[PDB]
Order: C-alpha cells, then structure tokens, then sequence
C-alpha cells in the first residue's frame, strides 16, 4: 500500500508542477488550458495523471467485487492486458485517426472493461471448484453480470447508430468489439447458470457437462461469425487490420477445442 | 569634415558587416564633432536609435535642438517624436503637433506619415479625412516613384503577441482602361479592371484606386476608402525596412533598443508596430520608461492597436481594465471591450471571458443560463476551446446543482 | 499620457501683432517655443494650457422637451430592422420589437420562429458606456412581450436606447441583452443632435497661435503651395 | 420537308434527353427521303457515325454520292474519309485526296484539317510546310472567331492506352505592344511579352504567335514553328468535343462506334485519337474492319502516333514488329523503335526490352557485359523498374556463372 | 494501307485539251471520276496506278568517286562535338573520335576521363537505315584506339557512317554502339546529296490531272482564288 | 507431414493463379511484374507465398541445428513470437515508413533471428541439466553461438554506418535491437562457457553459480542500458516508440531477478 501511495503521490507532483508552469507563462484560465492541450509533455503527464487515475479506480473496482485476488489470475491479467495494451495501440495508430485526447480516453475504457470480463471468467472458472462460496459472492458476480452485459449493449447501439449516421470510422472497431465482449458476457452467463442448478443439488449431473459442452460450441461459432464478418469489412473499406488475428487464432482454437472435442466425445 | 562622411558610406553601402558598418561611423561620429549639418542627421538616428551607435537618449536630445535651431527637416521631425512619446524628456502633447508641422512642412516624408495619421485616427486633433487625404498623399508620391526604380523591397511583418508577372501587365491595361488608350475611356468599367489588380498584392494598383476614389472618378469621393487605400501604400516605404532593425534587437536580448525603434513606427501608424512596441512595455522589460509610466504608456499603444481590427489588442484593452492596469478597475468598462471582440472579430477567447464576467456577476448582473450561452458559443467558434469551456462548463453545472438541493 | 488620444489641437498663424484670448483656455508667456524652417525663418509659436475643464458653454436651451423630437418618427411607422448571423431584429419605432428568422423548408413552406420582446398598447441626464465612450441617451422602456420559460411564463420587457448621429438613417449600431429574455435596443436617429445636452460631445479644441518673428512673413514659405496644391486636386 | 426539320432542331436545342435527341431525328430521318440537300448531312454524319442513328456504313455511302453529286462541302470531305480509311469499301488513296481538296474548296473545315495534316506530317504528299500552312490557316480563322463568342469549350483528353483572368488582360498588352497604342512599336521585345501569355494556356494567344513566326515579324519565320503553333489551335475546334461522343460508345459497350468517331479524328490529326483509334484495332473489338486488315490498320495508326511524339506508340511500334503483327518478323527494325524511346523521350520500359535484345542476341549480336547496363539504366529512370530489373539481372548473372563452370 | 504513308500525291489541272503521260506512271481510262464543286462545276479527275516501280531513272554518274568528296572536309580539319546527359563525343573527321567528360573540382581542378575510339595513322551501295527508314551510306572503319579492359586490353575501333543531308551543319544524329568498347558514329554533311547514288531518297510523285468538263473553266471558281488569297500573306 | 505440404501447395495454386491472371492481362515480363507490384492481391498472394517459403526454410534450419523439439519450447516461440510480430508490425506502421516489399523482409530476417536465438535458449537451459549429451550437440550449438554472434555484429556494423551517412531512419532501431540480440548471444555464450566447464569435470562446482549470477547481472545492466538510450533517442527524434516497453520490463526485471537476488545472497 506504501508504494502505490508513493506512485499517486510521485505522479501528482509532476501534474502539479507541469500546472504550475504553463501558468506562470499564461496567467489566465483560457490561454493556459489552450497551451496544456497543444504542448507535448504538458499532455504527457495529464496523460500519466489521468492513467493513475483509472488504475486506482480500478483497484477499488476490483476490492469491491472481488474479496481477494488469488494471486493466479494476478498474472492472468497481465499478460493478456499486455495483450490488450498493444493491439488497441496498433489499431490507433493504423486507422490514421490522429492523438486524440478523447478517442484515447475512449480506449482504455475498452480496455478497462475488457480487464474486467476476464477477471469474471477466471472467478467463474474457480466457482466450479469452490465447495464454500457465500451469498455474498453470488450476489457481487451477478452484480458483474448485468453492470457488463448491458454496458456493451450500450456501446453496441451507440456504434451500430454510429455507423449509420456519420459512415466508417473507428466506430465500427468499437461496436464489433464489444460485440465480441457482449458474447463474453454471454459465455459466462451460461456457465454460471448451469454451476448454479449444480450447487444447489448435493448430487453431479451429467447433463451439466453435456449443456456446458453444448454452450462453448455455441458461442464459438458466434465467435468466430465476428471475426470472420470483422476480416471481410475492412480489407473492403479503409485498410488490413494488421491486429485482431490474435484472438481469432484462439476463437478459432476454441472452436476446435469445443466442436472437435464434442465430435470425439459424441 | 565632408572628406570623413565619405569614407563611412563607401564602407556602409560597401561592407555589411556590423563591425564595419560600426567602424564607418566612427569616422562619421567624429565629423558630428565638426558640425556639418549632415553628419548629425546620420549620427542623430542612431545615438537615439540603437542597433549602430550605442544607445545614449540623453546624448541625443541636446544635439537635436542644434539640428532644429539650424532648421533640419529630420531634426524637427525627432523632437517631436521626443515629446509625443515623452522619451527621456516630459510629455507634452500640445507642442509634439508643433514640431512635426515644421517637419511636414520642412519636407520630411516621416513627419507627413504621421501627421497623416494622426489626422486619420483622430490622435491628438480632430479626425478629418481632408486633412488626413492631405498629408497621406505627399507620401504616396514620394513612395511610389522610388518603388518603381528599387523593385519594391518587401518586409515580412511580425507580431509579438502571437509567437513571443502576371498581374504587372494588368496595372498598364488599366491604366489604359481609365485614360483611353485607341479607344473611348469609361470610368464606369475600368473601375472593375483595375480594383482586381491591386487583390494580386503589388501596391502600384494600390496607389491608383486612391487617386480613383479621391477626384471622384468612377466611383463617388468616399473619405473612408480614399486614405485607407492610400494608407497601405505609405506603409511600405524604405522605413518598412525598420521592424527587421527593431526585432533583431528583441532577438539580441537589446530589449531597450526594441522599444525605441518601435515606437517610431508605432507613431507612424502601423499596427505591427503598436501591438509589439506595447507588448515589450507590457513586461516591463523597457528600461528607459519609468516603473510607474509602464501601463499608461501601454494602454496608449494598446488602444490605438485595437481600433485599427487586431483581436489580441481588444482583449488585452479588456484585461487592462478587467485587473487594473493603469487604471482604476473598472468591470463595466472590461466588459465591453470583451465583447467588442466577439461579435465583430469572431475571436474565440473573447465570448469565454465573457461568460466568466455572466456566470460569476461581474460589471452586470448576474444570470446562470445566460452565460451557458456563450462557453457553448466558444467550443462552435473554434477547435481549441473543446478543452477549457468543458471544465468551465462542468464547474457551472455543479453551482445550478448545489443551489438547487439548498431550496 | 492618460487618455491623451481624444484631446484636439489646432495650429494657426495670427500673426504679429496678436492678442492672445483670455476666454476659454489658459495661455502663459514662458511655455513658448523659438522655430526655425528648412528655409531660414524664425517664429514663436506659444501653446495653450491644456485643462479644457468645466462645461461653461453657457448651456441654454428653450425649445421642446425630448419626448416631442420623437413624435414624427412614430407617426410616419417606417421602420427598419436589423440582420445577424442567425437572427433578425425588427424594431418599430412607437409599436414593437419583433425577433424572428425564417426556416425555408425544401421547396413549398416558410416557417417562422417569432417572438415579441414589447409593445405599445430627474436633472441629470443618464450615460451609458459606449465604445468606452460618453454618450447621454433618452431611455424608452417597455414590456408585456410573449412570455418567457426561463422566468416561469413572464413577458418580455425591453428598452429603446436613442443616441444621435448626424448621418443616421434609422439604423441600428447591436442589440445586445443584458439579462435572460429582457433585450436593449440602441437606435441612431438624426433628431437628437440638436439638442444641446443630447448632441455628441466634442471636446474644445486647444489653439496653437503662433507669432511671426521679423525677417519672417505671415505663413512659412513652405507652406501656402501645398493647401493650393490639394485645392487643384480636391 | 422543311418543317420536319425545324421541329428536329427545336427537341436537340431544347432537351439534352437521350430519347428526345433520337426523337427528334425521327422527323430529319423522314425529311431525308424528301431530298432536302441540309437534312442528309445531319443524318449522313449519324447514319455512318453512330451514338445518333444506329450504325449501318453502306446506308451511308449511297447517299452520300448524291450529296456529292450535289456539290456539298460536308459530302465530299466525308467521303474522301471512306476511301482515306477504306471502310466499307475497297482501299485507294488515289483519290482519297482528290474528294478532300473539294471538300477544302468546298469551304469545308474538316476536309482543310485533314489536307493540312497530310501536308504536314507527309501522309500521302509531300511534306510542304509552305501548303501545311496555307490549309491550316483557313481553319485557325475559323475557330479563333467563335471560340472568343463560345467562350473556348474545353475537352478532356483521353488516351485508352493509358487506362483501359490574369492572362487574358496580357493578351490585350501583348495585342498593342507589337501595333503600338500611345507607343512606338517593338517587335524585338513585343514578342517575348506575348509569347509569355501562350505558357497561362489560353489558345487565342496560341494563334498571335503564329502569325507571328509566319510574316518574318519579331522572329525569323521557320516552318517549324509555324504551324505547330498553328496546329494546336486547330485541335480545339467544336469538333474537339468529339472526343466524349467517341469516348462514351467505349464505355457504353458499343466498341464499333468508337472505331469511326475516332477514325475521323485520326485522320484530322490528333495524337489522343491516333492511339485511340489503333488501340481499339490492337484488341480486335472493331466488326467493320476485317480480321486480315486489322493489324495493317492498327499499324498505320501506331506509326502517326509515334511520330508526333508519344512514348507507349514507340514502344508499340517496337512490339508490332518484335513480334511479327502486320509485317514479317524483323528483329533489326524492332530494335531502332525500342531506342528511340529510350534517348528522346527516356521510356523506362524502353530500356528494358533494349537490354533483352542485347542479352539474347536478337537483330544485333549478343554482348553480356553490354545488356548490364541498361538494365541499370532502366531502374535509375524510374522507380517501378527496381523489381523487374532485379528478376532479369539474377537471371543475367545465372547464365555469366554457368558459362563459366563449363570452361 | 501497307506502308501507305510514304506515297505522295499531287492534283494538277491541265484543262480540258490534255494527253496523259505514256512515261512515268501507268494510266487507265476506266479510273476517272465525276466531280462537281459548291458552285456546279463538273471536272473529270484522272488517277494513275499507285505502282511507282523499279528504278528506271537513267542513273548516270561521270563525277569523282565518292573518296573524292570527304578530302576538302579531311584538310579543312573543322570537326564538331556532340553533348549527351552525361559524356561529351567529339569526332575529328580525318583524325580521331575523342570520348571525354570534365570532371569539375570544388574550385581549382578539372580532372578528364578521356578515351580513343580511333585514330587516323563491290557494285552494290550498303544500307543501313536510321530512323526506321532506309538510306545508303559511306562507311569509313577504323580501330587502334585505346586499350579496352572487357576485350582483355584489345584497342577500340569505330566505323564513321556518312549520309547527306541539305542543310546539314556538320553535326550528329545519335552515338550507338553495336558491342562494347566498339561504337558507331554518324555524321551529316552536304557534300554527299550531289550524288544520284548517295543522295537522299524521295518517292516519285504521282500526277492527279483534271480534266474540266463543259459548262465549268480551266480551274474551279474557288481554286485559283482562295490560293491567291493567301498569296496576300504570300 | 502432410498438413506442411498440403499448405504449401495451396500457396503455390493461388501464387500460380495471380501470376497468370496478370500475364493473361498484360503479356509481357515488364508490364506484368509492374502490375504485380501496384496490385494489392497480387502482392498479398506473393507475401503469402514469401512467408510459406520462410516458413519451410525455418523449419529445415530448426531440423538440421536441432535433432528434435522438446515440445516444451515450441511453446514458448508461439507466445513470443506472436508477441515479437505484433512489436514489429507496430513499429512498422508507426513510424511512417510505408509499405515497401525491401523492409518487411528485413523486419522477418529479423523476426527468423530473434526466434532462433530463443531456441538456442532453450537449448542451452536443458543443455545445463543434460547428463546425455554428444559432441555433435555440442558442434552445431557452437556453430549456431559463431553465426548468430558474426551475424549480429555485421548488422549493427551496417545500420551504424547508416546512421552516421543517410540519417535517422528504422536502420537505428535495427541496429539497436540487433545489438540486443548480441548481447542476448553474449549471455548465451557465457552461459555455455559454465556449463563446459560444468560438465568436464566429474563433481560440481560452486563458483559456477556465482559467475552465472554475476554474468546475468552484467547483461541484464547492459539491456537496461541498451533500453534507456533507446527510449532516449526516440523521445528526442522522430516519435514515442509506443513499442519496445515490453521486453523493457523484462529487461528490468531481468536486472531484478539478478541485482536483487544477488544482493540477498551476498
Ligand atoms: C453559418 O450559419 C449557420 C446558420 O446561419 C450557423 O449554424 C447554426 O445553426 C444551428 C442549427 O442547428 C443553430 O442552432 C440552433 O438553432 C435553432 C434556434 O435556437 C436558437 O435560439 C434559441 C432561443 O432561445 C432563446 O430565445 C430568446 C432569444 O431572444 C431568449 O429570450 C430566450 O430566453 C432563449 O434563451 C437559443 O436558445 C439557441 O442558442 C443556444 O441555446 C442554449 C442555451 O441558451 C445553448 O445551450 C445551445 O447550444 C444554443 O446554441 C439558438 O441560438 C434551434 O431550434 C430550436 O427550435 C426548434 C423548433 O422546432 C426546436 O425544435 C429546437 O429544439 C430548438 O429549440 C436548433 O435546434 C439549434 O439549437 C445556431 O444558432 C447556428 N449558429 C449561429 C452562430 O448562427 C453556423 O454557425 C454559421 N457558421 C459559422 C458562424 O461559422
Ligand atoms: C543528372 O545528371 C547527372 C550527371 O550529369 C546524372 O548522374 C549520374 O551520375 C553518376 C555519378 O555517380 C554517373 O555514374 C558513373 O559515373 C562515372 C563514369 O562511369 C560511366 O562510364 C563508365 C565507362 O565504362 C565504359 O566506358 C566506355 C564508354 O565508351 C566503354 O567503351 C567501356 O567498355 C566501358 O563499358 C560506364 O561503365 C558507366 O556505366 C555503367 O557501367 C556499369 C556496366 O557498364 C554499370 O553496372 C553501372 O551501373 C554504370 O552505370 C558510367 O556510365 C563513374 O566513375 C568511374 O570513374 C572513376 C574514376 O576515378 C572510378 O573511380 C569509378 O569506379 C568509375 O569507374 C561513377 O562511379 C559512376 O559509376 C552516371 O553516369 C550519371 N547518369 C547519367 C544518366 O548520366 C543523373 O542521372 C541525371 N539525372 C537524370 C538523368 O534524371
Ligand atoms: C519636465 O517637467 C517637470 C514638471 O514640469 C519638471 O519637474 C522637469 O524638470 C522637466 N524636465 C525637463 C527635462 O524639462
Ligand atoms: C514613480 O516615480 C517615483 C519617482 O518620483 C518612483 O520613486 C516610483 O517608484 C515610481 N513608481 C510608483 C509606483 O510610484
Ligand atoms: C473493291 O475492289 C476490289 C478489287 O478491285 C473488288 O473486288 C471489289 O468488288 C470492290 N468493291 C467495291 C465496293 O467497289
Ligand atoms: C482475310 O480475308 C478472307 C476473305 O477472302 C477471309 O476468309 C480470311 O479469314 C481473312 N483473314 C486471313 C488471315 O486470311
């Protein structure tokens, strides 16, 4: 707790003499936010400012929803948002849509998102194996159910209206995506579903894992739909993606993983 | 005597070099001990001036009144640059006008400039547009023979306050057009071909619609058009030259002769030259003024650069007198200089401070949805104003909310 | 300094056997000047103490009361209006105030955003900082427009500001607001610069006379062939 | 007979419409079987042109040999064009010439274009500029006259191999420095003043310069210059629309109707409808034309383009005789077109194809060391040859190591 | 259409009492044509056969052989250069071709990369053909010039080819090499066009006669004159 | 076995299929290789057919350096392979350089090298707990250290000797990482100098492990190093990398797992 303290503390002492620069040169309100927003480093630490930011509200996010990390899933997380932090990187800077200070913003609210569906899956996938779990836990996951899926569904019809009304831009990328994260949500829905009529029974049902199968087969191919509607979109407008293989390659691999597994077993 | 003003302008028009153009007068600063009448003349704008002789101000007002005493055209002109702006000596504006009358009628060029523009702008007399068509036009001559023969020597023009062919052969068939030329002349239509030369930029066109608008030929003898076509060709003379003398030493760290050497230019009437000879005195960096004659002084070269269209001279005569600048504080006064440049420049700071003096109450009363008018006025007017009316517009919404949970 | 580009001079030449006047600015004999022209010619050229205080013009006026000056210009109902980025301000001067634009539909219909800000159904005069300047104004108030939702379904009220110039044809300099749905009109009208305490100020001119020296004549040799030379240009 | 054309004229002036155009001939192709000598030439030049009346050659000819028994200028020149390009009808310049000089007599246009382009370019007479000029006068007059009514209709130029204010006052100045308006007349510097208005791209001062160079008058008169200034005045004409009546029976699929109405324009003289004309006779898309006289033709017209300076028409001249289209196979004759793309108009695919004549030894004999350079050569001209270049010099070095592995 | 634009043409009107040529060309009297002008006039033009064949020209040469003609251009030694994009041929005719460049140092020095190309110490005409076209010419073939390194230090040789043209200058058409370090220089002069069998070659013209039929003159009533109208500009 | 050429033959049809779709249109060699490379597909289909061809070039150099895969490092090439395409696509498309078919050839050499000197890695890491090892092992892992090592520096020779002639281009980020990678064949060949000196004595030997951790501290101090002037330079030149942070944090966690661990144990 002392070092991220010593972090905040580290990073608002540079906002607060960055600040403090530009108005000792333009001794206004007007001209001095005007000269933050055009200088490189002046926006450089707001951006750094503005990234403890949401990393602190993420881990009180994480306090209140999850009791404790399990130190499993703690670097689960970051390889895969390393995952995340690079391919949203090279999707900016591929569409040429230019440093924006709030399409950016606009970015890590994805990614922040995407964090959390991830530390859901993990929770569930470990909800399979908990013989003690309170009402507590049942209650704040699907508390995390709704928040996300109908969250997506907002960014979905935000996109779709988006890409009617203004034309191709990176709306598209944005909508897809949480169309993507939308079947997350509805990966995990299932899955808890049916952990949940199994918990309540002290006896296994076998039909649980025939539904389960079933379930990841589904989506699966829901999945690889996306993916496969996203790949022949924007080689027709704009230009090669270059990014959005990495998942796929495990969309299709979870594909393989589910049909041919079901084929093998039935 | 006469034999050492030679050797200095063979080596001024000779050598560029600073050290030798330094090193020509010095031949030239020992004939001033001689007297010859127009030895000082070349001594005396640079003893005053800087950027050549060191700066002395006082080692030139005595030398000048010799020069006015013996009754020199550019010495009658200086003194009363002296006077006008109050330069190491009193100010006085009742005899400034008397010195450059004298100067005008000596037949200094520098001297009708500015007497012209004073009788333009309404500075220290009356406006009136015959004089000032007077006095504008005896430059105009004396400009546009010399530009013919130099080729028209072009200056960049540098404003302080925002960092720190094919149409010469349509000025002869115009010409043509108006005075007949194998055909009838029609004053009706070569207006029409001759107005579209000048819009090329070359300033002989600008020099013949003036005579154009001035008898009455062709289109009716308006004042407002007759001496501000007149006046874009006097400010272009070998004195445009100046500024570069005057921002290379703002670039030199010479700060007090980037002061002197546009303040000439600024009683000239020019508009690159009275925002920037206010700028520096608006720092303070200016060493010859007082601390106490620092802001009125400004406020003077600041009013004058805002009635001729700048938009940073309008808001800057509304932050003089929004904080106090030289004069007692006045927020009904800042507000309407405020605004002066909102509706008619367009000028996407100046509706921002405006909603500051709404929201918060400021010279008029107050009222809360009357200023969310013109922070959203300002995010339409221009692309950076996205940012600073966002968290003006944030902090107004947490008034409205906090006073309604109050009721 | 302070303020010193609105105070006026004015050279003359009265020549040698001169009296200076006693009525209007005040003159001393020591703040003189010796001149010389670029042709050899001596004058004293005496200024002015530059005060220009009070307002002892002798102000007299026996004629009719501002509200009478006005009168023809209701009666005649012309009356002009007034274009904007997006809006249009039609005053009529003695009925209304009427604020409206028109949508033009594609092709067929007109639509108009109308509103009604009025309706006609003490020793000192009032100024009003004008361009930073000193203007004296008849002020003519007025109200029970349509209402306004901002004041909870209150009408409009609004005041006609009226200030004098000499090549005025009715128009109109801004119309600004001052508060939510309650607007100020300003409006030039060429009646009121008659009147003496409604007319634009004009502030005293200084005179410059100056004195001819011997062995100098009336006017300066470099001098009286230059005013004949704008005479034949005019 | 008479009425019926007033009311075809009235539907073509008066709507632009497809339909309305063929409708409105409808009562001109009836007015035709009554003998009205003015309504055959408008549908004589639809009956054998297209994009108007559907195409049918040999309807035309028949009734075109009544107009010239009539004595019609626009029957004469045309049918001097059937014989010219031997279409539908048995080949003979003979007296292809002999129907275009009373066509020329006949105070037709078309038929003194082409007559001046033969004498011009020596197709089929002598090369004579002293006759190029004289026919191509007559129609400089002809189109300088209304293009300054018309306003100079503008046409785009297409090529199908490729794909598939302030001057106009200089033009008066220039007018009356070489007569003399209110000056004595120069010519040895009113020349360079008029010459400078022909570079802003307007045309009339396309045609001053050339009776410029035709008189003697400023600068000697050379034959060189004077008609090609005077030809590129007569490419511009009301025929220079027919371009886009051609163009669009390309895109419009009717390939057999953008064969004549650029065979005609060929024959005017053009460069765009000389490559044109002969790139659809490359492909084989013409109908009228037979399969044996389809290269011969091709070949003609690639020859008349490549000599009025075109780089693809002297590469294309190069490949018809690489290969053996239309001629017995000729590598030596191949050869010179392949390089005089290469020095004169500096072709980047001309130097490749030089270095595979210089590496395999075709029409000269076989040097290795030489064919390296202009393959080097070729990738320095331009940047698209750096690849195909590469590819051919890994091949070029595989053949140098083998050769010397078996000595 | 094989090739036809090499045949020239000509329309004469010799009038109505005219005898075609028996010498020359090849007539017919079924290839005649009606004509009639914008006027009615009806003329009757004749056309010959489009043969032009075989060389029956009478060639007979009793002057000097074609050795003869290059001796005063030899002794005279005024020899011409050529420029190119980067080199610089220089032909020296009866004494050498020179290949050089200056190489121009930053202010002092000119260094020269020179080489030699040569050095001076059958019933049937050759044809080449320039341009595409076809001409006969003289070749003089020399070698002995510098040391070429791709021939394994064999000197350079050059043939200097010689084709007549009227107003020719002493110049160069093109520098070609058929190998390498072996190169090919042409040249133009005048002297060579005297020469029946060496001068440049030109089609014989074909005679278009008219004959004028009753009712119309000996020339249309639109020839002569529209020709003499020009004749002005002449 | 199948699959490699089943894959390669259907890379072969559609690069055969292009190339004469072009020479249909354009029947020459000239025009028909220029219409290839303005083409998009053609190019696309060409890329295609490189990239098999890298491919199976790879997978021979893998056959003859290494008898066989452990199937434990295959692994460790998918994940760091992908992580290293998705860096240099970044840094392609970032720097404006175009996409020029000279550059994305030098981006895969480099891409082949860094992948071969992750399974000399892994190699030499089971090479150091291998009691069963031949001297032809022993050979061809030397003759890979002398011909990464020669191959590195003449890289680094000749991308200094671009930035010092032409001027900054991607021939400095070349040159960097490729310095990288020689100080990655540096770690190696001390490594293996150890583990030589390891295995010719019959009984272990305890300064083996300090010198191992004092030569990974060195190299870990070198890439951080490397790292900061990288960092350095592209603030100061051109743009923000918005790559190259990820092999940074583990380079200083490299320099943490040894500075630290080292100071415990010391
Ligand atoms: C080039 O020219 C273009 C046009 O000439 C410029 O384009 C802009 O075009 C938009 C159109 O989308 C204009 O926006 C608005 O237009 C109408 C009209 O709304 C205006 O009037 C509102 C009236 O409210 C006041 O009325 C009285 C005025 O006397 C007051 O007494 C009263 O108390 C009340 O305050 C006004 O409110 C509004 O201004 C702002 O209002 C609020 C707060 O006041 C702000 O938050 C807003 O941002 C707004 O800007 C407008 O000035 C409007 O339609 C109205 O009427 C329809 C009727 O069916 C309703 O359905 C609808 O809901 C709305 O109420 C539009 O919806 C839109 O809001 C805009 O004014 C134009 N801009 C300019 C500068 O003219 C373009 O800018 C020009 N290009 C340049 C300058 O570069
Ligand atoms: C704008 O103008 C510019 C200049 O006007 C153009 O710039 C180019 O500038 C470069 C300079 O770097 C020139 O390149 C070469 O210049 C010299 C000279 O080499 C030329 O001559 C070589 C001679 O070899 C032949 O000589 C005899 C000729 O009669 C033959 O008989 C003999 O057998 C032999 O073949 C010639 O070989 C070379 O051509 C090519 O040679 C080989 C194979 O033949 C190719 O692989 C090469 O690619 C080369 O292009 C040149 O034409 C050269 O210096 C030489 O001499 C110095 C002396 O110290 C040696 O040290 C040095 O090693 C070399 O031997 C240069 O090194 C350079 O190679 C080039 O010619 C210019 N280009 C043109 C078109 O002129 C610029 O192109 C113009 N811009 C345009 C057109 O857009
Ligand atoms: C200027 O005037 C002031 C006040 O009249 C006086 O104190 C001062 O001495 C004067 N200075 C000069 C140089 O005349
Ligand atoms: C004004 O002038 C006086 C000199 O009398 C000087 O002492 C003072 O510092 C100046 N400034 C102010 C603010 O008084
Ligand atoms: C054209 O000439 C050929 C050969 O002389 C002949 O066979 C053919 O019938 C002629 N056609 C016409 C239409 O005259
Ligand atoms: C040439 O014309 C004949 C008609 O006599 C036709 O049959 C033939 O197909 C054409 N083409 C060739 C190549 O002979």
């Amino acid at each position: 707790m002392f070092r991220t303290a010593v972090m905040m503390a580290a990073s608002l002492a540079l906002t607060g003499a960055v600040v403090a620069h530009a108005y000792y040169l333009k001794h206004q309100f007007y001209p001095t936010v005007v000269y933050l927003t055009k200088s490189s480093p002046s926006m450089a630490v707001l951006y750094i400012q503005a990234f403890v930011l949401v990393f602190l509200l993420g881990k009180v996010m994480g306090k209140v929803f999850f009791g404790q990390l399990r130190a499993a899933e703690m670097e689960h997380l970051l390889e895969r948002s390393w995952y995340a932090v690079t391919e949203t990187c090279l999707a900016f800077t591929v569409f040429r849509d230019d440093f924006s200070p709030r399409f950016v913003a606009l970015f890590t609210l994805l990614l922040f998102l995407k964090c959390f569906h991830w530390l859901a899956e993990d929770r569930v996938d470990f909800m399979e194996r908990s013989p003690n779990i309170s009402w507590l836990f049942h209650c704040r996951i699907v508390s995390l159910m709704f928040l996300l899926g109908i969250l997506d569904f907002l960014f979905v019809s935000h996109a779709y209206h988006s890409i009617l009304t203004r034309g191709a831009s990176v709306q598209l990328v944005f909508g897809f995506e949480y169309a993507i994260l939308m079947t997350m949500v509805l990966t995990i829905f299932i899955k808890y579903v049916l952990h949940s009529v199994d918990l309540q029974s002290e006896n296994p049902w076998d039909n649980k894992a025939v539904y389960m199968l079933y379930t990841e087969l589904f989506t699966g191919f829901i999945k690889v739909l996306l993916y496969m509607a996203f790949m022949t979109i924007m080689i027709k407008v704009h230009t090669f993606p270059l990014f959005a293989i990495r998942p796929m390659y495990l969309a299709m691999r979870q594909f393989k993983k589910a049909v041919t597994d079901a084929i093998m077993s039935r | 005597a006469e034999m050492m003003y030679q050797t200095g302008m063979k080596i001024l028009n000779g050598s560029n070099k600073k050290s030798q153009k330094r090193e020509a007068y010095r031949y030239l600063q020992k004939a001033a001990s001689m007297n010859h009448t127009k030895a000082l003349e070349r001594v005396s704008y640079a003893l005053l001036f800087g950027d050549y002789l060191p700066q002395n101000i006082q080692a030139a007002r005595e030398m000048f009144e010799k020069l006015t005493e013996e009754g020199s055209p550019k010495g009658q002109t200086a003194l009363g640059f002296l006077y006008a702006s109050g330069l190491g000596v009193n100010s006085s504006q009742a005899k400034a006008l008397v010195y450059y009358t004298f100067g005008a009628l000596g037949g200094n060029l520098i001297a009708h400039m500015v007497l012209g523009y004073r009788y333009w702008a309404g500075i220290g007399v009356l406006q009136s547009c015959e004089s000032a068509l007077t006095h504008y036009r005896l430059v105009a001559n004396h400009v546009a023979s010399d530009i013919s023969l130099t080729g028209g020597s072009v200056v960049q023009r540098i404003r302080l306050p925002d960092e720190v062919g094919w149409v010469d052969g349509q000025l002869q068939l115009g010409s043509m057009y108006y005075n007949g030329i194998g055909v009838k002349r029609d004053y009706k239509q070569a207006l029409k071909y001759f107005n579209l030369a000048s819009q090329g930029g070359h300033i002989l066109a600008f020099y013949n619609l003036a005579q154009m608008h001035a008898s009455g030929t062709g289109v009716m003898r308006s004042c407002h058009t007759a001496v501000e076509l007149f006046k874009n060709v006097c400010e272009r003379g070998r004195w445009s030259e100046r500024l570069m003398t005057a921002y290379n030493s703002y670039k030199d760290g010479d700060y007090n002769a980037a002061v002197i050497q546009y303040l000439l230019l600024a009683e000239q009437g020019y508009e690159v030259a009275q925002s920037n000879a206010a700028f520096i005195l608006d720092q303070r960096e200016a060493s010859i003024v007082g601390e106490n004659e620092t802001y009125p002084r400004a406020l003077l070269h600041w009013n004058r650069a805002a009635s001729q269209g700048y938009t940073v001279a309008r808001i800057k005569l509304g932050d003089y007198h929004f904080y106090g600048f030289g004069t007692d504080v006045d927020y009904e006064t800042a507000f309407i200089h405020y605004r002066l440049a909102s509706e008619q420049q367009h000028s996407a700071q100046a509706m921002f401070n405006l909603g500051y003096m709404h929201e918060k109450g400021l010279g008029i009363k107050q009222d809360i949805h009357l200023a969310k008018r013109f922070y959203d006025m300002a995010a339409e007017a221009s692309p950076d104003a996205q940012v600073p009316v966002f968290l003006a517009l944030c902090k107004l919404g947490v008034v409205y909310f906090l006073q309604y949970i109050r009721e | 300094p302070q303020l010193s580009d609105d105070i006026p001079f004015r050279v003359n030449w009265p020549g040698t056997e001169f009296s200076l006047p006693t009525t209007g600015v005040l003159y001393k004999e020591d703040n003189y000047v010796i001149m010389t022209t670029a042709h050899k010619e001596k004058y004293k050229c005496i200024l002015p103490l530059v005060t220009s205080g009070d307002e002892e013009e002798e102000k007299d006026y026996k004629g009719p009361n501002p509200r009478e000056l006005l009168e023809p210009l209701f009666k005649q109902s012309s009356c002009s209006y007034r274009i904007e980025s997006y809006w249009t301000y039609e005053v009529c001067h003695g009925k209304h105030i009427r604020q409206y634009h028109e949508e033009k539909e594609t092709g067929q219909k007109i639509n108009i955003h109308e509103y009604y800000l009025g309706n006609m159904l003490s020793n000192e005069i009032p100024t009003k900082n004008i361009e930073g300047q000193m203007t004296p104004y008849y002020p003519v108030g007025m109200g029970n427009g349509t209402p306004c939702s901002l004041k909870q379904n209150r009408p409009r009220s609004s005041t006609v500001m009226y200030i004098c110039h000499p090549e005025s044809k009715h128009e109109i300099l801004s119309v600004a607001e001052v508060t939510t749905c309650e607007y100020e009109v300003v409006i030039l009208t060429p009646l009121l610069c008659s009147h003496p305490k409604y007319r634009f100020r004009a502030s005293p001119v200084n005179d410059i006379f100056c004195q001819s020296l011997p062995g100098s004549p009336f006017k300066p040799l470099t001098l009286r062939q230059l005013e004949q030379q704008e005479e034949i240009l005019r």
